[PDB]
């Protein structure tokens, strides 16, 4: 038939965050670089 | 103090750690004079005036 009926979500909380954006042509893609961040002492290396 | 990241699987599990090193303090003297001359003692003290 048709259908369309997935839902929708209840607009959550909106927060500003200090990350990191840039755009390439059409698309505006973040930039991450998870070292100092996520990785810096926890000696596992990075992916 | 240091975090750690949990390691899914076929790992030895993680736990955590802290360090503790104390430091020892260096030590040093710094010299240096300032001479003053015969004739000039007697001008400044008095008694020679």
């Amino acid at each position: 038939n048709r259908e369309t009926l997935d839902e929708l979500e209840s607009a959550p909380q909106t927060t500003r965050v200090r990350a990191d954006l840039v755009a390439i042509g059409d698309r505006l893609v973040f930039l991450e670089a998870l070292e100092r961040r996520i990785y810096a002492a926890t000696n596992v290396p990075y992916p | 103090h240091q975090p750690l990241i949990a390691r899914d699987g076929p790992h030895p599990v993680e736990q955590p750690v802290h360090n503790y090193m104390t430091k020892v303090i260096d030590r040093r003297a710094l010299n240096a004079a300032f001479s003053l001359a015969t004739e000039a003692i007697a001008l400044l003290t008095g008694e020679a005036l």
